[PDB]
C-alpha cells in the first residue's frame, strides 16, 4: 500500500528504470479513485440497527506518500518519455498534487510539458496502447448550461495545437501524412469528450474538433453536450493534454482518434515520473 | 468452466451482411477482449479486429476497416461482429477468441468453435448419390474397393456413413470440392475383402440436412 | 504489415523424438514502451479450432505440457517439443501481437514420420444412372500411402488431360499414419462417348514405376 494525503533529495550518480505501463502507483490511484467513486451510497450510524442517512466532488490536489519501509523515486528529466533508465533521479516523500479529474479525449487541469509538445511514450507502434500527448501551451474550454449544454474553444488556438501535435507525431512516423478523425465507436463515455463538473456529467461531441488531414482571432468552435447528474452551470477547464489511439497504419497515412475510457491512462499522464521501491 | 459459444452456420448471397454472435461465460467478460479471426477452406489464419467489452472500444484490420462493425451486449455477455458487402472471398470459418486489454489485445487463450459462412449465389440443392462399383475382377481375391459419389449439392455439409454405422474401418469420406458450377461434390469409399461380395450387402448413408435429403444407395458389382 | 515467416512448412516427426519450428518477423516484436515481446504460438489440431500453446515468446499457457517450450529474442523465435506425442499432430502458427493487423505465420504441418507405403490404385467408371444426367465423372482412388506427395495424371485414348479433374486428400490416418487420394475427372456425356480408353497414372515414391489402372468404355 501507498498512503494518500514537503522534502526531496537528489541521488548523485544513480540510475533506476521506470516502466510507464508497469507502475504500482498508477494501479494504486486507479483503486483509490474507484473507491471514492463508489461513495454514491447513503452513510450509516448505529443506535439499535443499521440506520441509513456534501456534493463537493470538485477535485483537490492529492498526494501519494511513502509509508515506513518504502521510498518514492522521481525522474527529474523533464523530457522523460515514461519507459527506460532515468539518469537524474531523487527520493521524494510525497508526489506533487494531482487533481483526480476523470475525462476522456481531452486531459483537463493537468501539468504542461516543459519545452515543446511531448508524446509521452518511448514508442507508439502498439496500436492498443493509448498515446498520451502533453501540451506546453494550454487551451481554454468554457462549458455552460442555461438535458443539454455547450462548450467553446478559441479555434485559431485549437487548429494550431493540432498542427503542432501532427508535426510532433510525424517525427515517430517519418514520411507519413498525419490525419485526425472522430472516435470510431463504442459507448458514449468514450465516443465524446466526457467529464464531471459540479454534480453534472457532460458528453460533448468532438466530431468537428477531430477531422483534420495534414499532407506531407476572436472566432470559436461550439460543441454540443448531453447532460446527466441551479439553472445556470459553468466550468472553465484548461486542456493540458490529449489521449489518442492510432488506427491500422494505411499506405502513406496514419489516422489518430480521441481515446479514453481506461481510467489508468489519466493517472499514467501524471504518475509516469514516479516509482515505489523498498528503502 | 470458461466457454465461448457460437451461432451454428450461415449462408449469405454476395453484397449481403452477416452478424455473428459469441456468448462468453465462466469469467469476467469486461476484463478481457474479444477478437475475431477467420479461416478460408484449406487456408491459414487472418485477424479481423478487437473490442474492449467494458467500454466498447474497437480496432479493425485495415482490409476490413470500412465494412465491419464489432459491438457487444454486456447485459448478456454476447459479442457481435457484422461483416457487410460480402464477396465470395469472405467464404470462411469465423472464430471469436478471448484476448487481453490495455497492453495488448493478443494472447488468444480461449476460442469459440467457429461458424462457417458460405457466400454464394447458389440455391439449396440436394445431392445426387451415384455408386462407385467394385471391379468385377479387383485382384479376384484379397482387398477390393467400392464407394459413393455424392455430387452437385449446396451448401455444406453432407454426412456419409456405411451400413448405418456398422462399417467403420477402411472407410474414407473425402473432403468436398467446389466445382465450377458453384456446387460441392465428395466421394466416400471403403476397402472390403473380395470374399464378402454378395455375402455382405454394402449401403452408404448420405444425409444433407440443409435440403432435407436422406439417401441410402446400395453399392454392388455388375457383369 | 509485419510479415511472419515460418520454417519449415512441412515436418514429419518419428514419435518420441524432438521437434523445432522457427518463426522470423520482418520487424522487431519488442514493445519498447513496455519491455514485453508480443509473440504467441498457436496449435490447430485436425477438425478443431486453434488453441494457445505459448504466449510472449516463452510462457506456457495453462494446461500446456512441459514438452512444449518457447525461446527467442527480438526477430527470431523457436517452438520446441521434446517428445512428439500422437496428440501433437496439427498446424502450428506463430503470431505477432504488437502492431495492427495482427499477423500469423503460414503454418507448419507436423505429422507422424512413417515408412514408405505405396498406394493401392483403383479406377471407377461413370455409373449408367449418372450417364442419363448428361455428365460423366471417372474417379481414381489411391488408398493408404505415405508420403503425401503423389501425382495422378488422367489420360483419355492415351492423351494426357489438363484442367478437367479435381483432387482431395484425407488427413493422416490415426492408426496406419497413411493418406488417401480421390481424383475425379469430369466430362460431358457427349465427350465421354467420343473416346474408349480411360486411365489414371499414379506417380509415388513407393512405386518403382508409375502405375496405370484403366478401363475401356463397356469393353
Ligand atoms: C530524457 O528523456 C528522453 C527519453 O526519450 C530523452 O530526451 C533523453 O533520453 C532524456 N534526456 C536527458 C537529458 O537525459
Ligand atoms: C539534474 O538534477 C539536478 C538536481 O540538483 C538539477 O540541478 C539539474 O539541472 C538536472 N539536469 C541536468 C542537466 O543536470
Ligand atoms: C510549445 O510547443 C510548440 C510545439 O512543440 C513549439 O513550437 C514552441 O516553441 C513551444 N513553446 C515554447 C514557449 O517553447
Ligand atoms: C486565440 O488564439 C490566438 C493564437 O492562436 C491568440 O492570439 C488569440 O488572442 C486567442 N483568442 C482570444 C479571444 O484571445
Ligand atoms: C481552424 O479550425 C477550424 C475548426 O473547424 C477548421 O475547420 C480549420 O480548418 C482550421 N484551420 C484554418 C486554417 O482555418
Ligand atoms: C456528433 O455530431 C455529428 C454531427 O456533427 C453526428 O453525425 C454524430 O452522430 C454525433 N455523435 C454523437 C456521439 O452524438
Ligand atoms: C469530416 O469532414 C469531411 C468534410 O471535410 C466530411 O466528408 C466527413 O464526413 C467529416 N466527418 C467525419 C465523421 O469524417
Ligand atoms: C478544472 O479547473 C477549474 C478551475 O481551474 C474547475 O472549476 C473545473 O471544474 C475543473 N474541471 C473539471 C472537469 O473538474
Ligand atoms: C518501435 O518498436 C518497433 C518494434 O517493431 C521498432 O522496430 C522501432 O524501431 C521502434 N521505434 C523507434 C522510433 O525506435
Amino acid at each position: 500500500t501507498l498512503f494518500c494525503a514537503p522534502q526531496e533529495m537528489v541521488l548523485k550518480n544513480v540510475t533506476e528504470n521506470f516502466n510507464m505501463w508497469k507502475n504500482d502507483m498508477v494501479d494504486q490511484m486507479h483503486e483509490d479513485v474507484i473507491s471514492l467513486w463508489d461513495q454514491s451510497l447513503k452513510p450509516c450510524v448505529k443506535l439499535t440497527g443499521g440506520s441509513v442517512i456534501k456534493v463537493s466532488f470538485d477535485p483537490i490536489p492529492i498526494h501519494y506518500c511513502a509509508p515506513a519501509g518504502y521510498a518514492i523515486l522521481k525522474c527529474n528529466n523533464k523530457t522523460f518519455t515514461g519507459t527506460g533508465p532515468c539518469n537524474n533521479v531523487s527520493t521524494v516523500q510525497c508526489t506533487h498534487g494531482i487533481k483526480p479529474v476523470v475525462s476522456t479525449q481531452l486531459l483537463l487541469n493537468g501539468s504542461l510539458a516543459e519545452g515543446e509538445i511531448i508524446i509521452r511514450s518511448e514508442n507508439i507502434t502498439n496500436n492498443v496502447k493509448t498515446i498520451i500527448v502533453h501540451l506546453n501551451e494550454s487551451v481554454k474550454i468554457e462549458c455552460t448550461r442555461p438535458r443539454e449544454a455547450y462548450c467553446n474553444i478559441n479555434e485559431s488556438k485549437w487548429n494550431e495545437t493540432l498542427q503542432r501535435v501532427s508535426k510532433k507525431l510525424k517525427e515517430y512516423f517519418p514520411h507519413k501524412n498525419i490525419t485526425f478523425q472522430p472516435s470510431s465507436g463504442g459507448d458514449l463515455e468514450i465516443t465524446t469528450h466526457s467529464f464531471n463538473c459540479g454534480g453534472e456529467f457532460f458528453y460533448c461531441n468532438t466530431s468537428s474538433l477531430f477531422n483534420r488531414t495534414y499532407m506531407a482571432s476572436t472566432r470559436t468552435i461550439t460543441i454540443h453536450c448531453r447532460i446527466k447528474q441551479a439553472g445556470n452551470i459553468t466550468c472553465i477547464s484548461i486542456i493540458t493534454g490529449l489521449l489518442l489511439t492510432r488506427d491500422g497504419g494505411k499506405n502513406n497515412t496514419e489516422t489518430f482518434r480521441p481515446g479514453g475510457g481506461n481510467m489508468k491512462d489519466n493517472w499514467r499522464s501524471e504518475l509516469y515520473k514516479y516509482k515505489v521501491v523498498e528503502v | 468452466q470458461v466457454q465461448l459459444v457460437q451461432s451454428g452456420a450461415e449462408v449469405k448471397k454476395p453484397g449481403a451482411s452477416v452478424k455473428l454472435s459469441c456468448k462468453a461465460s465462466g469469467y469476467g467478460f469486461t476484463i478481457y477482449s474479444i477478437n475475431w479471426v477467420r479461416q478460408a477452406p484449406g487456408q491459414g489464419l487472418e485477424w479481423m479486429g478487437w473490442i474492449n467489452p467494458r467500454n466498447g472500444r474497437i480496432g479493425y484490420a485495415q482490409k476490413f476497416q470500412d465494412r465491419v462493425t464489432m459491438t457487444r451486449d454486456t447485459s448478456t455477455s454476447i459479442a457481435y461482429m457484422e461483416l457487410g458487402s460480402l464477396r465470395y472471398e469472405d467464404t470462411a470459418v469465423y472464430f471469436c477468441t478471448r484476448g487481453q486489454l490495455e497492453l495488448t489485445a493478443s494472447r488468444f487463450d480461449k476460442w469459440g468453435q467457429g461458424v462457417p459462412v458460405t457466400v454464394s449465389g447458389a440455391s439449396t440443392k440436394g445431392p445426387s448419390v451415384f455408386p462407385l462399383a467394385p471391379s468385377s475382377k479387383s485382384t479376384s481375391g484379397g482387398t477390393a474397393a467400392l464407394g459413393c459419389l455424392v455430387k452437385d449439392y449446396f451448401p455444406e455439409p453432407v454426412t456419409v456413413s456405411w451400413n448405418s454405422g456398422a462399417l467403420t474401418s477402411g472407410v474414407h469420406t473425402f473432403p468436398a470440392v467446389l466445382q465450377s458450377s458453384g456446387l460441392y461434390s465428395l466421394s466416400s469409399v471403403v476397402t472390403v475383402p473380395s470374399s464378402s461380395l454378395g455375402t455382405q450387402t454394402y449401403i452408404c448413408n448420405v444425409n444433407h440436412k440443409p435440403s432435407n435429403t436422406k439417401v441410402d444407395k446400395r453399392v454392388e458389382p455388375k457383369s | 504489415d509485419i510479415v511472419m515467416t515460418q520454417s519449415p512448412l512441412s515436418l514429419p516427426v518419428t514419435p518420441g523424438e524432438p521437434a523445432a519450428i522457427s518463426c522470423r518477423s520482418s520487424q522487431s516484436l519488442l514493445d519498447r514502451a513496455d519491455g514485453n515481446t508480443y509473440l504467441d504460438w498457436y496449435l490447430q489440431k485436425p477438425g478443431q479450432s486453434p488453441q494457445l500453446l505459448i504466449y510472449e515468446v516463452s510462457n506456457r499457457a495453462s494446461g500446456v505440457p512441459d514438452r512444449f517450450s518457447g525461446s527467442g529474442s527480438d526477430t527470431d523465435f523457436t517452438l520446441k517439443i521434446s517428445r512428439v506425442e500422437a496428440e501433437d499432430v496439427g498446424v502450428y502458427y506463430c503470431m505477432q501481437g504488437l502492431e495492427f493487423p495482427y499477423s500469423f505465420g503460414q503454418g507448419t504441418k507436423v505429422e507422424i514420420k512413417r515408412t514408405v507405403a505405396a498406394p493401392s490404385v483403383f479406377i471407377f467408371p461413370p455409373s449408367d444412372e449418372q450417364l442419363k444426367s448428361g455428365t460423366a465423372s471417372v474417379v481414381c482412388l489411391l488408398n493408404n500411402f505415405y508420403p503425401r506427395e503423389a501425382k495422378v495424371q488422367w489420360k483419355v485414348d492415351n492423351a494426357l488431360q489438363s484442367g478437367n479433374s479435381q483432387e482431395s486428400v484425407t488427413e493422416q490416418d490415426s492408426k496406419d499414419s497413411t493418406y488417401s487420394l480421390s481424383s475425379t475427372l469430369t466430362l460431358s456425356k457427349a465427350d465421354y462417348e467420343k473416346h474408349k480408353v480411360y486411365a489414371c497414372e499414379v506417380t509415388h515414391q513407393g512405386l518403382s514405376s508409375p502405375v496405370t489402372k484403366s478401363f475401356n468404355r463397356g469393353e
